[PDB]
């Protein structure tokens, strides 16, 4: 389960993507696009998900 | 593919005192989930 | 088997690699 | 009537048929004016278990047909009572259980007296172990298996011994056909131990990897059997020629023979228990192309290898919960 | 004899005697011989016995009033005389104790206390107006006679064990253990003794004697359990904690450099982590040692159960300093072999393996590879075995779920809802099946043993006994459980499986065969 | 295309928006893209190095600085302009599991 608080405030969590029922365990946002984040999983694949 | 210790196990949900205590949320609120115990008397509890 | 000593090189060869 | 040594001083008198004779005599006694004939019943019941036990493996070598004609009377006349008494002559065979697993636990192999195999085989005989659990045969099954690898097979009286413990559990799992794994282990061992003489198969760690029969074996076809004869085979080994190695090995072949076809093709691992015994076989096959039954072992184990199919599992695949 | 001796023993303790004490100071001599004359050759006197008692009494009360303590003016001869009295009763003590063809239960099992009881009475009775426990010289003495008091073949004892000396196994009893001075005292006697170039040429033979003197879990340096004193004043002694464990760390390694014998080098390297590692000051010293241990590669067969020793020591030492042995995956994945299974131990590696194969950062081809070749490896195998195995794949497969593959691959259903182009494509592929797990590979990564499937133990749930086919039945099972508790599992064996056998729960009848064997009873009658 | 890495990788960064570097095993490797090729490779640990990270044009001697950290107590900095050599290197008290820097 990726979940995407904004920083500097924890308790407004603002999206929380489903991802593999494996463990996920990077979590990275593009560095040159702003609304894409990229999270690979123990499920042997990655995703770029549109937030 | 190289040996990396595990820092302890993770017990799940404990048994105290005719209680089953989870071992998911924190040690403070889970102590007041015994009945008879209060908020400050855990955290004085875990304190002392 | 051994004969030689307890020696140490095993730490001496991975402090110089 | 008999309290374990009773029976001894009464009928210690003749040598072989009288003894069947003074046996039923008491049986006549006890049961035709049981009135309150319970606890001699089964004790008697228990001294005949015990003497069979204590007459096994005396002195065979007087009069044998006699022995086998008295010990088969004896055997039957067993079973036919017992059949009536199961729970008091369980007890003793437990006990008997308890006490040579004791005697195991002090003597590296030598207290095992060669009355434990027809032990083995006499409870064999008086219930079919077709079931998972029982009472008296699970642990004769689990002693059966610690003896087959618990003891260090370096003389071929202890090979024989092993080869009629894998005859006495092939008859146990004749109906039930469960895996013995220990068996498996137990043809490795001696199946190389017969051509280590090591260069060739690494693991199986022989403990009499000198021993073995040589390259100039005589081609004979009568050669024997089992020998039901544990006295004459302690004579044997010790004054042994290469023949009853290669009767032993015979023996031990064609159980293998029979346990292929009986118990291993109905476990889908087969074709991964038939790697080693294949190597080695293959081993007999290409140092002497004298004896037929390793090609015939390795063309059937290979018709069974090439006609099973041997897919992957699919064990985890629930019913959904509704 | 008896008659002589009580009546000298009544005149030594009588009031005084000077000519008489000569005689019956010069008769402890003749005893002396008499007992090494019939040293294998009467054996059963206790005449003996009660003259070492009796010497010992009187040799007492002489280093009571008369010993030689100082002197003032003129008593140049008398305080020699009972000094050289004293050192012939110590030198005979030590003759007693070094010359004796077996366990004669007399001639060194009362020497041996004699000296003791003569040092732990001569700790004071000297010059020393202070806090000394000086028996140094006569410790010296003692212990060079302990370890030249070679019996028959108790030393070495070739089946397992350390020495089987009956003296020195009552000295480990209770002249070793049940205070503090002694043995640092020992200690550092023998790592004095083991300096000058005869006696080291002697000490580094029978190692065993000292391995029995100290595989105990009861040293001074070690706090779990700690002792009191039974010497009067001992000179600060239990003070210098550093020259304890720096004299058991040199004496240690300079006699694990002498004449190693396998049975003692398992017994070592057994003992290696739970009884010796925490009394090192620098236990990386013996980093080389149990690498080599656990790299061992010797043509002897039962030279491969050294590197399953090795191991307990070597992660010990790897994780309280993390230095590295490379390839670590790749030899613990070549250490499990068929004799991994038939060995004596199984529990000790595998909950060390239990730690090893949790780690994080390692891949599912690598779990995948363990867990295939200890099932080819569990086909044929104890039930001691069998149940320490099946629980240990379970954990790995729910700590690493990619491996259930192994267990359940969804290529091969065959579904009610299907193409008919589908189950003809299913049939095309399951003739042309072959699994690609080899044995012979060195590599864990490299076996494709994910790509393989895991047959051994679907065979494994048809076993004869009910426990372990019941046990075998959770891979058909769903997965609810999260772990098992392995070190519950681990230790079952062949006398205490039919132990709980005997022992189990309930007790149903026994039944009996409807089958009629008559004349065939087995296919041998 | 794919990089050959024989060691399971642990963390790949890019340094240039040409040539980027993976950790895993006791090296690190440094890939030029454009040209899909290998050209450096330090392997100056002793277990498997578990992190990089990487700095550029900040207020420094080195101007750009790769720094790596290896589950046996070292993070060390390699810099990039002179064929990633190491500069400087800290030791801590027990496996480095990850490290970053400002």
């Amino acid at each position: 389960l990726v979940s995407v608080y904004d920083s500097y405030n924890p308790r407004t969590i603002l999206l929380s993507i489903n991802a593999s029922t494996h463990p996920t365990h990077v979590t990275k946002f593009h560095t040159q696009d702003n609304k894409i984040l990229a999270t690979a999983s123990d499920d042997r694949v990655t995703r770029l998900w549109d937030i | 593919s190289l040996v990396v210790q595990e820092q302890g196990s993770f017990q799940h949900i404990l048994r105290l005192l005719n209680t089953n205590v989870d071992g998911n949320i924190k040690i403070v609120y889970a102590l007041t989930t015994i009945k008879g115990v209060g908020r400050r008397y855990s955290n004085l509890v875990c304190k002392k | 088997t051994a004969t030689t000593t307890g020696t140490v090189t095993v730490i001496l060869s991975q402090a110089l690699q | 009537r008999t309290h374990d040594a009773l029976l001894d001083q009464v009928k210690k008198l003749d040598l072989d048929d009288h003894p069947k004779i003074v046996k039923n005599i008491i049986k006549a006694y006890q049961p035709k004016l049981a009135e309150g004939n319970k606890e001699k019943l089964g004790k008697f019941t228990a001294v005949l278990l015990r003497h069979i036990i204590f007459l096994s493996n005396q002195n065979y070598l007087k009069n044998v047909q006699s022995f086998k004609r008295t010990q088969n009377a004896l055997i039957s006349i067993l079973k036919s009572l017992s059949e009536k008494y199961n729970r008091e002559l369980s007890e003793e065979c437990r006990d008997y259980i308890n006490e040579m697993q004791a005697r195991y636990k002090k003597n590296h192999f030598d207290a095992l007296s060669n009355g434990d195999l027809v032990f083995f085989s006499i409870i064999g005989i008086l219930f079919s172990t077709s079931d998972q659990y029982h009472l008296v045969i699970t642990p004769a099954l689990i002693l059966m298996s610690q003896f087959l690898e618990q003891i260090k097979f370096n003389s071929l009286k202890r090979i024989a011994f092993g080869a009629v413990l894998v005859r006495i559990v092939s008859q146990y799992q004749r109906i039930s056909k469960r895996y013995i794994p220990e068996v498996v282990y137990f043809f490795q061992k001696i199946l190389l131990t017969f051509i280590v003489e090591p260069l060739d198969f690494e693991n199986i760690r022989l403990d009499s990897y000198e021993l073995g029969l040589p390259l100039d074996v005589d081609f004979t076809k009568k050669r024997s059997t089992i020998i039901p004869l544990h006295t004459l085979s302690t004579m044997d080994t010790e004054a042994h020629p290469v023949d009853q190695c290669v009767s032993v090995l015979l023996n031990v072949m064609e159980s293998l023979d029979a346990t292929i076809s009986t118990v291993w093709k109905s476990l889908p691992a087969f074709n991964e228990i038939i790697l080693p015994i294949q190597q080695l076989l293959s081993a007999y096959t290409s140092k002497y192309s004298d004896f037929e039954k390793p090609r015939n072992i390795l063309n059937k184990v290979e018709k069974l290898t090439k006609f099973t199919e041997h897919i992957p599992l699919a064990l985890q695949n629930h019913k959904p919960v509704s | 004899d008896i008659a002589k001796r009580l009546t000298a023993a009544g005149d030594r303790k009588q009031y005084n005697s000077i000519i008489k004490l000569i005689n019956e100071l010069v008769i402890p001599e003749n005893v002396t011989q008499l007992e090494e004359d019939e040293t294998e050759k009467n054996l059963r006197f206790l005449v003996m016995s009660l003259f070492q008692i009796f010497r010992k009494l009187f040799s007492r009360g002489d280093l009571t009033l008369p010993s030689s303590k100082k002197s003032t003016l003129e008593k140049e001869q008398f305080v020699n005389w009972c000094r050289k009295v004293y050192e012939a009763f110590k030198t005979k003590l030590l003759a007693i104790i070094s010359d004796i063809p077996f366990e004669t239960s007399l001639g060194l099992d009362s020497l041996d206390v004699y000296l003791q009881l003569a040092e732990l009475e001569s700790t004071h009775f000297a010059s020393e107006k202070g806090a000394p426990f000086f028996p140094n010289k006569t410790f010296r003495k003692l212990i060079i006679a302990l370890w030249s008091s070679n019996m028959g073949e108790i030393e070495d004892v070739k089946s397992s064990g350390a020495s089987e000396n009956l003296i020195i196994v009552e000295f480990t009893e209770k002249y070793y253990t049940k205070f503090a001075d002694i043995q640092y005292y020992f200690q550092s006697e023998f790592n004095q003794l083991l300096e000058d170039p005869a006696y080291q040429d002697l000490l580094l033979k029978n190692v065993g004697k000292w391995l029995a003197l100290v595989n105990h879990d009861k040293h001074c340096s070690s706090v779990d359990a700690d002792l009191e004193i039974f010497v009067p004043n001992p000179p600060q002694a239990i003070e210098n904690e550093s020259k304890f464990k720096s004299n058991f760390e040199k004496n240690w390694l300079s006699l694990l450099n002498g004449q190693l014998s396998l049975q003692q080098y398992k017994s070592i390297l057994l003992i290696l982590h739970k009884r010796i590692i925490p009394h090192f000051h620098t236990p990386t010293k013996l980093m080389d040692f149990l690498t080599d241990s656990y790299n061992l590669q010797s043509s002897n067969k039962n030279a491969g159960v050294v590197p399953i020793l090795a191991l307990n020591g070597l992660f010990e030492l790897m994780k309280r300093f993390n230095l590295e042995y490379p390839n670590f995956y790749m030899k613990l994945y070549q250490i499990i072999n068929p004799d991994l299974m038939h060995v004596k131990y199984r529990a000790r590696f595998f909950r060390l393996m239990d730690v090893f194969l949790s780690s994080t950062h390692l891949s599912a081809h690598l779990v995948a590879s363990f867990i295939k070749k200890l099932a080819r490896l569990t086909l044929e195998s104890p039930p001691s075995a069998i149940v320490t195995v099946i629980p240990f794949i379970y954990n790995l497969i729910r700590k690493h779920p990619n491996c259930m593959i192994m267990l359940h691959n969804p290529a091969f259903i065959s579904n009610p809802f299907q193409t008919p182009d589908q189950v003809a494509n299913l049939k095309t592929l399951k003739e042309n099946y072959v699994d690609p797990f080899d044995v012979h590979e060195s590599d864990p990564e490299l076996t494709h043993a994910l790509d393989s499937s895991l047959w051994e133990l679907a065979s494994l749930m048809e076993h004869y006994h009910p426990n372990v086919a019941t046990l075998a039945k959770i891979f058909a099972q769903p997965f609810k459980k999260l772990s098992y508790n392995m070190e519950d599992f681990l230790d079952w064996n062949y006398d205490s499986l039919l132990n709980a056998e005997s022992s189990r729960k309930l007790k149903t009848l026994p039944t009996l065969e409807f089958e009629a064997f008559t004349n065939v009873f087995d296919n041998e009658d | 295309y794919s990089l050959n890495h024989d060691q399971p990788v642990e963390n790949v960064i890019a340094v240039s928006p040409t040539q980027i570097v993976s950790c895993g095993g006791n090296n690190f490797k440094v890939w030029d893209l454009t040209s899909n090729k290998k050209l450096y490779e330090r392997g100056n640990f002793n277990k498997a190095v578990t992190c990089l990270d990487y700095v550029e044009n900040f207020d420094s001697p080195m101007q750009s600085a790769l720094i790596a950290s290896s589950l046996d107590g070292h993070v060390k900095v390699f810099d990039p302009l002179d064929n990633f050599q190491v500069k400087f290197g800290w030791k801590f008290s027990g496996p480095v599991l990850s490290c970053a820097v400002s």
